[PDB]
């Protein structure tokens, strides 16, 4: 007897920030959807992020690289923040090789073809002499949730090369979600409020995929609900 | 003057903003004091304690 | 004793004379190694890794 | 002495008083209600303070 | 061998663990021991961290 | 950084010997992970002797507590310093203000 | 990608009108999204059928009182609004309760009706004292969806109804109460997930388990639109 919601107007302020709407939902459902929406989200939507690294001459972490400015901690953390989209595989290469005085960013990653970066000014490093050079292998994987190196130490699995260094994986492409139920009055009815989702990513999914990837979590879990066999 | 550098930020001068709870979605009653404090991690490392 | 005498014997596990006495990490903590250092006292021949 | 030893502390009766407390005109006053369970799901439900 | 079991934490010891903890309880005691409530026992509940 | 300080952040984290302060001003002719490389003014020179400044700075080192006090450079190419200016942030301080 | 769903399902249900229902494991933090979109639903919008407005033949307040009955009116609407029926199709009915003789009113008494049906029903009603045991009202039951207390219908009086039309607040939901913990759980190796555990009583009308498989089933209705 009640009125399903359907997915209305996607407006997308930006690359990362977008604003999604579901219109026609029953009085004290806004809530329910919204919050249950919300949780999914934030929790559990897929993404893919580097996973290890591996410098030409470096050893570990705590070392420093001749010419490049920061030391390769800093690096490690600006690629954990690196944002990328892959299409075909679940877990590509990606090479970065650069040579000459000035910032080492994401546009200089060798482009692959399935592998889309979504802020190509993302700053990796910084050489500061003329000679000195940077190669790296960056191996980015596809997975959910946020996996520390620590633990992916369960699946070590012969890492030998010392060269290669784990970063740790947030995996998770959102990054603020927020929601505001309000009225919005079909012809005739005195009780029809509307979702906005307002939805913060780092522009590497898309705002309706995002969505429709949460409702079909939440209903399969419910599905296991809506049969108690006992 | 605190006061009013909240106002100039667009900001409740009170100090006190509403919340909602993340696991129900349901606001917290009587405004909360949300702010920004400085943390330091004192060297008392649990892991060196047990 | 006579038991481990019999152990030797049946599976002909020479018991070495050189103890055991390496330097391992302690328990509990996991991290990489950053810096070896190497002193001998002169007369000593270097070994490969100094 | 033989009084209690395990009386609750701060955050615990911080609740229950304020929970246990009476606001002169709130949401939902003058109701009659036919049990503590309807008590609780006005509540929850946000139809009475 | 159970030593080198229990090294290796295999998965096995885990339920094991959780076996041998499951009625047996525990002595908690704070620093100043200063009256007899200062020692009391406990039920273990297995706990990560 | 703290947002809320005292001012008194500055004064502490120099006088700790834990950053590298330019002892006299310049411009940064090479800034690297590992060592500050400092162009003097002329004015700052003495007569003979005309040369540069270098810096050397610790990198990962154990503290008495077991700590690694580390610095980094907040200077960048081509910057110009001057006296008594902070240079290479040692371990919790950022731009010259103690930060813990 | 591949979601940890529940796996050994109990349901535990004490007082067939209570149950406990535990289920486990799911991930982190569904203990809590799943818990409490069910309680949401079930407490607040799920159809029923409920007593709203009761027509006495006599009396005019719920501070009036009718001579003969120990119960005051406001006792007398209390017990009303607990009564639980079940209309098949009228979307609303008219009972009309009338009866005579000293001793327990209960919802035993009331005219049979054909769509109508009551669940409980040495459920008592009021008393009737001596000598003069001459109670009579009309009761009204409609299906509703969720809870709307009387002051509402009052404020939105759009309909000024006659004297002696007193409102009672529609308990039109089947549950009378929803609550739920979440607990730790593990898959063996995996500590960080959570157990829910729901305990619902209800009020006759539907076992607690039926009520639980409705609600999710109204929500994946809700959810239709987008899952693939």
């Amino acid at each position: 007897e009640f009125l399903k919601p359907r997915l209305v107007d996607i407006e997308q302020v930006s690359s990362t920030h977008a604003k999604v709407t579901l219109e026609p939902l029953e009085r004290g459902f806004g809530h329910t959807l919204g919050n249950a929406l919300r949780r999914i989200l934030l929790s559990s939507m897929p993404g893919c992020a580097v996973t290890e690294v591996e410098i030409d001459g470096v050893l570990h972490e705590y070392s420093t690289k001749e010419g490049v400015q920061e030391d390769i901690l800093e690096i490690l953390l600006n690629l954990k923040g690196l944002a990328v989209r892959v299409q075909g595989k679940d877990e590509v290469i990606l090479t970065l090789n650069k040579s000459g005085i000035g910032p080492v960013t994401a546009a200089d990653i060798t482009h692959d073809g399935d592998v889309e970066i979504v802020k190509p000014q993302h700053v990796i490093c910084h050489l500061t002499d003329e000679n000195a050079s940077i190669s790296m292998r960056i191996k980015v994987q596809r997975g959910r949730g946020y996996v520390p190196a620590s633990t992916r130490i369960h699946s070590e699995e012969d890492e030998r090369p010392i060269g290669r260094l784990l970063v740790d994986a947030c995996y998770s492409p959102v990054e603020r979600i927020a929601y505001n139920v309000e009225a919005a009055r079909v012809e005739q009815r005195t009780d029809l409020d509307k979702l906005v989702i307002e939805m913060e990513t780092n522009g590497t999914i898309d705002p309706e995929e995002a969505i429709r990837r949460a409702a079909t979590i939440l209903a399969e879990q419910l599905e296991a609900f809506v049969d108690l066999r006992d | 003057e605190i006061k009013e550098l909240l106002k100039l930020g667009d900001l409740p001068t009170s100090g006190q903003i509403r919340l909602y709870d993340g696991r129900t979605g349901e606001q917290f009653e009587r405004p909360v004091t949300v702010g920004y404090m400085y943390m330091l991690k004192l060297n008392h490392l649990v892991d060196d304690k047990m | 004793t006579p038991e481990e005498k019999l152990l030797r014997a049946i599976f002909g596990e020479k018991a070495s004379d050189v103890k055991d006495s390496s330097l391992r990490v302690p328990n509990g903590v996991s991290g990489t190694v950053i810096d070896v250092q190497v002193f001998t006292r002169d007369g000593v021949e270097k070994d490969k890794r100094a | 002495n033989g009084e209690p030893i395990i009386v609750p502390s701060q955050d615990v009766v911080l609740g229950l008083y304020y929970m246990t407390r009476d606001c002169v005109n709130a949401k939902g006053e003058g109701m009659v209600l036919t049990g503590p369970k309807e008590a609780e799901r006005l509540y929850r439900s946000g139809l009475a303070s | 061998a159970a030593k080198k079991m229990v090294e290796r934490e295999e998965a096995v010891v885990w339920d094991i663990l959780d076996e041998v903890i499951r009625e047996h309880p525990v002595l908690l005691n704070r620093a100043p021991t200063l009256h007899r409530l200062g020692i009391q026992a406990f039920e273990p509940v297995l706990i990560e961290g | 950084k703290p947002l809320v300080g005292t001012g008194m952040e500055r004064a502490v984290a120099v006088d700790s010997g834990v950053t590298a302060v330019a002892k006299r001003g310049g411009v940064v002719q090479y800034v690297d992970a590992s060592r500050i490389v400092i162009k003097v003014n002329e004015d700052e020179m003495y007569p003979g002797e005309a040369g540069i400044d270098i810096y050397n700075l610790t990198k990962y080192t154990r503290s008495n507590q077991n700590t690694c006090i580390n610095q980094m450079p907040c200077v960048s190419l081509g910057e110009p310093v001057e006296r008594g200016d902070v240079l290479a942030d040692g371990p919790s301080t950022d731009l010259g203000e103690l930060a813990l």
